[PDB]
């Protein structure tokens, strides 16, 4: 809702990645739930635990009942069938919950998210005060208006000095960014690896002679190809998820986000005493250029104490009045 | 305003209980249809192998099922979701037992709204910058509100006893959990043998019965395992960092290090202990709201409304 | 995918040739699913197996040039600052 | 007549739209990318209308299969019917 | 109030009394003699409820 | 909601019933839809194609699985009854009936326009200071003055408006008309063809020709099930009917298009309240059956006497 400001593109692209595959795993999940099944059908002539493959045509006569046929199948989903086709989407789904909690941790963490909220609630009632208009335009100010903008100005006073000091967000995006990196690297590795394992002719060798009769049974998975072809599109949002991710640590390793250069801002407007930020508020408001740099043109307002000087003679022009 | 009394154990417990609820649901949801046993009779009636012939009808491999299913399949492995949603129903009621009490639940509100009030006061401000009108009388009624809390929290040490009773009674069903799970997490298994007597309707006696779901149980079993153990390492912490620094005193010798008013005094149990609480969610607070508990702060702030 | 046997085979090929009487194929119910399986999975073309899919996914494409104007953080941002303006 | 409130306000509002013309009248950035979207969407309904109107015929009921499982089954071709 | 309250506590005794003296019923293993022998040939059935 | 001030204890409790009816209609539905089927079992021994049905072993039918099912299909649409096939969904388009009904007070746009001016300028009324001042019996706001002077012409507009016409307190009328003749048919019918909900049930369906037997016997699974919903159906519209009949007494013990202002009158300072009628009179008496305060509180727009110390009281 309101940290939409602090989101730039690569967190709304992973946002809604993680969101499609968390339906893919969701879809994988109640398909190998309901209709994940292993029909499998003994081999009648067999040459070392091997089948031989060996007047109209007539079935061949197994003499297995159909309880027989479903604990042989029972038996070969279990054993011989590869653990990657049984726990495909649930490890999806471990994945698309670990790369969504870790896009969103900061956003729970109390330390960074009560620094996320005071910059947010001050930048946005930054945006929308009047103060920053008539003062980036460049007698007489509403009562109301003069004692809010003196109120904002002194909170973006406290607040410089309560987050400048510390870099705990920056360090946490840091930190979420290489483990989702890491994480994309591992799930590109062992998914393509284990993805040809997804095969629909299995065959199994499981002993069960003593209560079927058989020892090799030619399964076959009906949901092979289309866990294939779901398999594939993970790897290919993964693919795009890691991307994004690498484009963003490229992002944050280039340009020293521990400071902020109000250059093009002092430069442009005539308030030229606006200081070069630091640390975690240099941090976020690079994020917010990202957004939308206006809203910093604005927000950087009220850091120039030359702005102060004005706002305090505008103030103090109303405050003490002719009449009185 | 609850969630700034959560530190980031409260929070990190909150969202394993989540976890822990949907591993439930869904072991549940797994064990109303999916869960079922298939059973085969033993001893029963280039080469070309046959198939044997048990000579049963549908209706009978349906009833040595479920024979099998009732007794010989362990309550584990029937029963284990249903644990889980119970344990962890009882784990989320218990994670705000220091929340919901009325009394405490006061006390908690009355404490964020003082330390959110004196934040919102720029007295604070004025007096940081002292030491390195309208909102005067402000500050004044802040202090004397101060005062009043002051007179109405820390002579009590309710909330901390209310704490540690819920964080060791976390500990003790983290252990019990832990203990049980491990004792059974070997009887959910994919082959298992059934012994019961239903010779005079099938024919035979012993059966060799598959469980179809559990691997899956098994490895359900095994996160939740996972889960309670990660959890009760963060209740094993949150009882260290109870037990190692007594949480009963608030020392502002760290504020005296760098603010030269030393006539602050400590304040005690619930005091201490919920001024802890907001330290483990941000210093700042603490440290900012120390320069409204002396008393010739109170004084000073009176002579300078009688000067203005 | 009901699949029957052509018990009459011409060269890979079913030649489709005193009350009535079914013809016993000899085919247990394992059997016919193990043919259901393999003559769905490989003779069945692939629009009629995944064409739901496919419909799903083009669907999701349309949607998602539809909403990405509102979804890119520089364009989402000129249209609810134009919006708000002109609102005003 | 105006009030000194709607004054005030209407000169802000001036200014803001001045402001807004500004900083959005430098570039096409939203045209570019509604254009875009909407060459991707036309493309897009071209490649459907194209692959689906192709292979619709082959959505038929009865469909001869010839798989080669007569060492598990004893017949080799069999006909299905796709309900 | 008081009888809303009075109704629940009346509701509650006889919810325990009945479902107390009812709840060993629930049996896994089942007896029948239902007397279809005409239709199926057998009189006497033991059954097992899921 | 802004409707539910109209709404006496009567039509709360028929809404409860009439959601619980539609609640016990679904799960109906969805049981004739998932496990309503019959298994029908051949009578291997017949007289004059009739079932006589004169180490055991299991009697040998000769029969496929798609034999059993025809003959279960054919069984179930010929000899069962209608009523144990289609009760839930009688039992929903009934209660579909009782509920359009009940709404249809509120649909349709002249009555409900009606309700909506009438429930507006009572809650007016409710926020307007000079009813706490009347009821009480000084300094008057020129806001607060113009604002109860619009009141009171609204007032006396609206009752001008209104009481010409009857409207609502007629398709009221007819409403509660409609549900107790509904209530009579459905009771009537149901407790008729209540006992034709049977389990065992012998089927002669002459299908000789493709499965070899005449007469089949059948058990309905969802028998007693369908019998014990029936009868909870039938006590709940027996509930429902008497709250009807209840609700037609209400109506035929006064005249509702004729409402006394005598006890306000006596109780409060102002005696010169009119007996207003018809549908203005209904409507009152809606919100008396609902809560008397609303009436005192909205009578004393209605006199003149207020009004004639308003106009004093404004000129001060
Ligand atoms: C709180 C303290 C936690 C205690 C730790 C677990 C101890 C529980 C012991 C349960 C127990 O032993 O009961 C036995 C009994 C079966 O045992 P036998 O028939 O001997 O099995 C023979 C094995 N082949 O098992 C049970 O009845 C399980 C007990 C209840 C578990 C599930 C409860 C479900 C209730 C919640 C319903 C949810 C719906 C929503
Ligand atoms: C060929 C299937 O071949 P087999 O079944 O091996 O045999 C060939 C069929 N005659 O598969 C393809 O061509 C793939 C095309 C289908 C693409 C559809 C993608 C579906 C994506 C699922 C999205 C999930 C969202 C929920
Ligand atoms: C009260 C209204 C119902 C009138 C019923 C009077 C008798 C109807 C009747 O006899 O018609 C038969 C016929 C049943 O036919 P068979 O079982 O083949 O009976 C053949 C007779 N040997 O019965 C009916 O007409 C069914 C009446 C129930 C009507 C309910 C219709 C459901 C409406 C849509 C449901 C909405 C769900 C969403």
């Amino acid at each position: 809702p309101a940290y939409r400001i602090l989101k730039p593109w690569w967190d709304v692209f992973t946002d809604y990645i993680s969101i499609v595959m968390l339906m893919i795993a969701v879809f994988g999940g109640t398909l190998q739930v309901d209709q994940d099944k292993m029909i499998c059908l003994p081999c009648k002539w067999v040459t070392k635990d091997s089948c031989n493959d060996s007047t109209g045509p007539t079935g061949i006569k197994y003499d297995l009942d159909r309880h027989q046929y479903n604990y042989v199948d029972a038996v070969c989903y279990e054993n011989r069938l590869h653990w990657f086709a049984k726990y495909f989407p649930y490890l999806v789904l471990l994945h698309t919950l670990i790369f969504l909690a870790c896009s969103n941790f900061w956003f729970k963490f109390p330390r960074t998210s009560s620094k996320l909220e005071h910059f947010v609630s001050i930048l946005l009632k930054c945006f929308d005060s009047p103060w920053t208009t008539r003062a980036l335009s460049e007698g007489v100010l509403d009562k109301k208006e003069g004692e809010q903008a003196k109120a904002l100005f002194e909170k973006v006073k406290k607040f410089r000095t309560h987050v400048e000091e510390g870099d705990i967000v920056y360090r946490l995006y840091m930190r979420q960014t290489i483990i989702k990196v890491i994480k994309f690297a591992l799930i590109i590795c062992y998914t393509v690896y284990y993805v040809h394992n997804i095969k629909f002719d299995v065959d199994c060798t499981v002993d069960i002679e003593s209560l079927t009769g058989y020892r090799t049974y030619r399964c076959a998975h009906p949901l092979a190809t289309l866990f294939k072809i779901l398999a594939s599109f993970y790897i290919s949002l993964v693919i795009f998820y890691g991307l994004i991710c690498m484009y963003t640590l490229w992002w944050m390793l280039r340009r020293s986000l521990k400071k902020y250069s109000f250059e093009s801002i002092r430069e442009e407007s005539s308030y030229s005493d606006i200081p070069d930020v630091k640390n975690d508020f240099a941090f976020m408001l690079h994020l917010i250029d990202q957004y939308d740099p206006l809203y910093s043109k604005r927000f950087a307002v009220f850091l120039s104490e030359v702005s102060e000087n004005k706002l305090r003679q505008l103030n103090l022009n109303n405050e003490w009045t002719l009449d009185k | 305003a609850f969630r700034v009394l959560k530190p980031w154990w409260d929070v990190f417990t909150d969202y394993l209980s989540v976890a822990m609820l949907m591993i439930g649901v869904f072991g549940c949801t797994l064990q109303v249809m999916q869960d079922k046993i298939i059973c085969l009779p033993k001893r029963v009636q280039t080469v070309e192998m046959k198939g044997l012939k048990t000579d049963l009808d549908l209706q009978q491999y349906s009833f040595i099922n479920q024979m099998c299913y009732e007794r010989a399949l362990h309550w584990y492995a029937k029963y284990f979701p249903y644990l889980v949603l119970i344990h962890t129903l009882v784990f989320m009621l218990c994670s705000n037992f220091w929340f919901k009490f009325p009394g405490s639940s006061s006390k908690i509100e009355h404490f964020i709204s003082i330390l959110g009030k004196c934040f919102d006061s720029p007295w604070t401000t004025r007096a940081l910058s002292e030491v390195s009108k309208k909102e005067g009388e402000q500050a004044k009624a802040l202090f004397e509100k101060v005062k009043k809390f002051r007179l109405h929290v820390e002579e009590g040490d309710i909330l901390y006893a209310m704490y540690v009773r819920q964080t060791v009674l976390k500990v003790i069903k983290f252990l019990i959990i832990i203990a049980y799970n491990s004792a059974l997490v070997s009887k959910v298994q994919f082959t298992v043998d059934c012994n019961v007597d239903i010779q005079d309707m099938t024919g035979y006696k012993n059966f060799s019965c598959n469980h179809t779901m559990a691997h899956l149980f098994s490895k359900l079993s095994f996160c939740y395992l996972c889960f309670v153990s990660i959890y009760g390492l963060t209740c094993l912490y949150t009882l260290y960092w109870l037990f190692y620094r007594s949480l009963r005193e608030y020392s502002f010798e760290y504020v005296r290090q760098e603010t030269g008013i030393d006539d602050i005094p400590d304040v005690k149990n619930d005091f201490a202990f919920m001024l802890h609480m907001i330290d483990q969610y941000d210093p700042l607070y603490s440290k900012r709201f120390a320069v409204f508990l002396s008393e010739v702060s109170e004084n000073k702030l009176k002579q300078l409304n009688l000067n203005n």
